């Protein structure tokens, strides 16, 4: 009749089983263990049959004495504290029933009778299974309410993990209700880094892996062979917590960083969001992918419905979450692509619509908006961000910078000496986009560099400089008319070449 | 009398009599098959038993 | 019509709100729920 | 039913045995299913979570992610 003393709880941290209290019935279990050896020797002498009634009615009087009163009292008190408290301490409580049960296995070996070493031993283990059966595995109390308090501690310690990232860095629509609800069917925070979430920083995935793989191990080793079903249940609750609450909540955190998608001349809230989604990729995708892979290799016992946890749970979260992040890297690719494309070509009618056919060959808003838009966009994080997408961030975001070179550098619409201003400002961006963090532009913006020396077709430098190597990035009949992308095309008979 | 172990988790499995015959193996869970008539025959031939 | 599944049920199980919340009061004081339930 | 989905069983089981008559004598006896990324103790599972922490620094972890 204990009154649930402190403390109770001090045990709900992101770790294994924890602080007070004993057990204090392992006191009573040791007392029944040496009392068991005592009446074992005494009734071993003073009886005729052996299991009768020591194993028969005095093990029955043991659990009827102890496990009825003291252990259902312990369920009343441990459950009277909380649920996940008595879930983990039910794993420890019944694990202690397996401890003292194994002490009745070695203490059973202190006995020396074969039918007692038959299921009369497992009658004591069967009354241990009766103490199991008061909170039986056959109900959803021992597993599904253990999964329910495991969802309490799961959404508690995991959903509120990355606290200001989960709730909130957005409304949160955050392109998950906007882009994935449209395409697969903008300032949101500012401005440092992947700073809990992503992921967070793999430590929340070590927290959710810690407690969730902890109690997953606890109900795993604790419960009977009906385990792979609940392994798909709670593993699918990790598909809730990680493939949905950290691919689409704590990476909707990262998609609140990709709420700076469509970031045309808005590359400051995507100057801290390259590392945020890049570390969702690195920590969340790398850590959750290899950790869920090798952890899932242990978790699959022998079933072929376990392959439905391989393909449809895990690998379809790699293809589905691949559709999450890479399409948000397609619309984040539209954020950097609209950034350098719209913002870097946004020079006025003296640079990007220049008629300066014999002067103004220098740097301008092509250099300032190329180095500012791109080199403030991707040379802020994405130069040092994703190596988890190394050739994808560098070679593909820089390959879209080469696409942005086709929108800003090879699409700088300036005249016969303004093309030379593209040969000092967009060729002044060709090396600079190759240092802007999206840095694959040393060959196709360098094609826009020779095209920039081709886009300066005046009446003395129009034929063979436009007929250079990468000056065929100017048009096939628009080599001499390479400044037909300008106000004035090519200064008195642009089109005397194709015939 | 090999009380078997759950090989993955390292916990115990059910018990099994080990019946090593001349050229075939009967790793049989005789529980609660107290015979030894039709016990649970984890069986194969010895010529490719590893 | 539809509150009979929803709120006329609650107008037929009104005290059964606190009575049904008392089901957790024996298994595992009573002021802030059974007096000011809003 | 064990014709109505008996034959829906077996006509499925041959149909994929159609599609795995690939041009090798394909022999179809592997069963590995890998995603996009290629014990015997109590706390060894926690050592497996910490082995995923050893995987948290492994390798970079580098991959490709573009569209």
């Amino acid at each position: 009749f204990i009154k649930n003393v402190k403390f109770k709880e001090q045990l709900i941290d992101f770790e294994n089983h924890s602080v007070i209290i004993e057990t204090s019935m392992q006191n009573l279990i040791n007392d029944v263990e040496t009392v068991i050896k005592n009446e074992s020797k005494i009734v071993k002498r003073v009886f005729e049959e052996k299991a009768t009634h020591v194993i028969q009615l005095f093990i029955q009087r043991v659990f009827a004495q102890k496990i009825e009163p003291r252990f259902e009292v312990l369920l009343r008190n441990s459950l009277s504290i909380s649920n996940l408290a008595y879930v983990r301490i039910l794993h420890g409580l019944f694990t202690l029933f397996g401890k003292f049960t194994k002490s009745l296995i070695d203490y059973f070996q202190l006995l020396e009778i074969d039918d007692s070493n038959q299921i009369l031993s497992t009658t004591l283990e069967q009354c241990f299974a009766d103490l199991f059966s008061h909170y039986l595995y056959d109900r959803s109390k021992y597993f599904g309410i253990e999964k329910r308090s495991l969802e309490a501690i799961l959404v508690d310690m995991t959903s509120k993990f990355t606290v200001n990232y989960d709730k909130e860095i957005n409304k949160r629509v955050l392109l998950d209700k906007y882009k994935e609800k449209l395409s697969t069917n903008t300032a949101s925070d500012i401005d440092n880094s992947p700073n809990s979430p992503a992921n967070y920083s793999l430590n929340d995935v070590d927290s959710m892996l810690k407690c969730v793989v902890e109690s997953t191990a606890r109900v795993m080793e604790l419960i009977p062979n009906k385990a792979h079903l609940y392994i798909l249940e709670i593993l699918k609750i990790m598909f809730l917590g990680i493939v949905d609450s950290y691919m689409e909540i704590a990476l909707e955190v990262a998609y609140w960083k990709i709420c700076k998608v469509d970031i045309n001349k808005t590359a400051g809230v995507v100057n801290l969001n390259f590392l945020k989604f890049i570390s969702m990729s690195t920590e969340i995708l790398d850590l959750l992918s290899i950790s869920i892979k090798s952890i899932f290799l242990p978790l699959l016992n022998n079933s072929p419905e376990i392959k439905a946890q391989i393909i449809e749970m895990t690998n379809s979260q790699i293809q589905k979450m691949e559709i999450l992040i890479n399409i948000i890297l397609q619309e984040t690719i539209t954020v950097i692509s609209t950034k350098f494309s719209a913002i870097l070509c946004k020079q006025k009618k003296k640079d990007f619509v220049p008629k300066s056919q014999e002067l103004l060959d220098q740097d301008t808003l092509p250099a300032i908006e190329i180095v500012n838009i791109l080199n403030l966009i991707f040379e802020q994080s994405s130069k040092f961000l994703k190596g988890k997408n190394l050739q994808t961030f560098l070679t593909l975001i820089g390959e879209e910078l080469y696409g942005l070179l086709l929108s800003h550098y090879s699409h700088f619409q300036v005249n016969s000496i303004g093309g030379v201003v593209v040969t000092k400002d967009i060729i002044g961006y060709q090396t600079a986009i190759e240092d802007w963090g999206v840095a694959s532009l040393i060959d196709k913006f360098a094609t826009l560099r020779e095209l920039a020396n081709l886009f300066t077709v005046q009446p003395e430098l129009l034929e063979s400089l436009t007929k250079e190597g990468h000056l065929a990035d100017i048009g096939r009949d628009i080599i001499q008319s390479y400044i037909s992308n300008r106000e004035d095309f090519n200064h008195d008979n642009f089109i005397n070449s194709v015939k | 009398n090999w009380m078997e172990l759950n090989t993955t988790t390292g916990k115990p499995l059910q018990m099994v009599q080990i019946f090593i015959l001349n050229d075939l193996v009967l790793i049989a869970d005789k529980s609660r098959d107290k015979q030894n008539d039709f016990i649970v025959s984890q069986c194969y031939p010895l010529k490719d038993v590893t | 019509v539809l509150c009979d599944k929803l709120w006329s049920c609650i107008q037929g199980q009104t005290v059964s709100l606190y009575l049904k919340l008392y089901t957790v009061i024996d298994k595992h004081k009573n002021d802030i729920i059974s007096a000011f339930e809003e | 039913f064990n014709k109505i989905w008996g034959k829906l069983l077996d006509e499925i089981e041959l149909l994929l045995v159609r599609y795995i008559n690939d041009p090798e004598l394909i022999s179809s006896n592997n069963g590995s299913i890998k995603p996009i990324n290629g014990e015997d103790n109590s706390s060894v599972k926690d050592q497996a979570f910490e082995l995923k922490a050893l995987l948290k620094d492994i390798f970079p972890g580098f991959s490709v992610s573009s569209n």
